[PDB]
């Protein structure tokens, strides 16, 4: 026989993984630059 | 009739300056306001009995990215009161110093009113400014503003200044 071995570990079963992992993406990127940016502002209030 | 306030008692190196404000009134309306300034000269250590009263410059703040809002709603200094989508906002400001040293401030009293345009042209106030601290060493509320957004400049300079009239005749 010709052998289809399928091992992708169940990411067929995800509708949409390109939308899905964009938007994974986006909000750790979008929650990184908000805790940075605060943390960069409130740094420099205290040097004032 | 004549209202006065006094703005600035501040001790310079070169001596204690006095700014005066007074506002003359005329059948209740205002006229015209009286902007004078004076100087005792001399050395002044008096840093107990001194202040500071400053209208601070319009500072509009164009926000554009995402973290933008969530970086004054750190700001403890700022407090919107309403549930309003924003664009850009203008800061218009005023603040009121107290000494301790020459360059030290005591306490530091910054209040004000944010302001939103819409684009039926209405300018309706998002929130406020309630800042308040001792023994500080600048003002955070504009310092906030000198970096993260421009002023709105209204004295708007030539490139090259034009000479009204030439000759001995002044």
């Amino acid at each position: 026989e010709p052998v289809m071995a399928d091992l992708n570990g169940g990411l067929q079963f995800i509708d949409n993984l390109k939308d899905f992992t964009s938007k994974l993406r986006t909000d750790l990127l979008e929650t990184a630059d908000i805790r940075r940016a605060v943390s960069i502002e409130s740094a420099i209030e205290q040097k004032v | 009739s004549t209202k006065a306030e006094i703005k600035a008692v501040l001790n310079q190196p070169s001596g204690k300056l006095v700014e005066v404000v007074g506002t003359i009134y005329r059948e209740g309306k205002p006229v015209m306001e009286v902007t004078s300034q004076f100087l005792y000269r001399g050395e002044y250590n008096d840093y107990c009995n001194t202040f500071q009263k400053v209208t601070e410059t319009p500072v509009q703040v164009a926000f554009k990215s995402a973290k933008d809002l969530a970086v004054l709603r750190s700001k403890e200094w700022f407090h919107l009161e309403k549930d309003v989508q924003f664009d850009v906002l203008t800061f218009r400001c005023e603040s009121t110093y107290k000494f301790k040293s020459a360059n030290v401030y005591s306490s530091i009293k910054t209040t004000g009113q944010v302001l939103l345009e819409l684009p039926t042209k209405e300018v309706i106030q998002v929130g406020s400014v309630d800042y308040e601290a001792g023994t500080s060493y600048g003002n955070p509320v504009t310092d906030y503003l000198s970096r993260n957004g421009k002023t709105i400049e209204e004295s708007v300079i030539f490139e090259n200044a034009i000479p009204l009239s030439s000759g001995e005749e002044l």
